[PDB]
């Protein structure tokens, strides 16, 4: 299933509903050399960053 | 209890994005111990207390 | 929390491995190599006496 930053619900059998939504994660070091700022800003919000570069 | 005089802030850790990861420290010359309000005008962050 | 390290394959040599996952107190790992063994594969072609 795809999980976004808004929320996902469960109903599997008769179990009570379960609520999940994701972190911000993304890899790289956002406080280091120039070469990884781009990828950190890329993975987090995948779109609208190609426009920036 | 005006208790500001001069105010400076250090930041230790801000492991963020889940509930509360910013642990900040405040040091200042102060008057008698007591209750004082605290908030943040800027909405880029928030204060739990 | 996964983390990679390398140890010279030598017996009786303490090895240090520090962890730098922020948001917690940094700590270290003591690694000791004691009595490695290497067991080959045998086929037993023939015997004599």
């Amino acid at each position: 299933i795809p999980v976004t930053e808004d929320g996902i619900e469960y109903r599997w059998g008769n179990n009570p509903p379960v609520r999940l939504w994701a972190q911000l994660t993304t890899e790289g070091k956002p406080h280091g050399w120039p070469h990884e700022i781009i990828l950190y800003y890329y993975g987090l919000y995948p779109a609208a960053t190609i426009v920036a570069v | 209890a005006p208790a500001v005089t001069n105010l400076e802030c250090q930041v230790a850790v801000c492991t963020h994005s889940s509930d509360f990861g910013g642990i900040a420290t405040l040091t200042f010359k102060t008057d008698k111990p007591g209750k004082c309000a605290v908030h943040s005008h800027s909405n880029v962050a928030t204060i739990q207390e | 929390y996964e983390h990679t390290a390398t140890i010279p394959n030598v017996v009786g040599f303490p090895y240090k491995a520090h962890i730098e996952r922020n948001g917690f107190s940094p700590m270290t790992l003591q690694l000791e190599v004691l009595g490695t063994s290497l067991e080959p594969t045998l086929n037993l072609e023939y015997i004599t006496c």
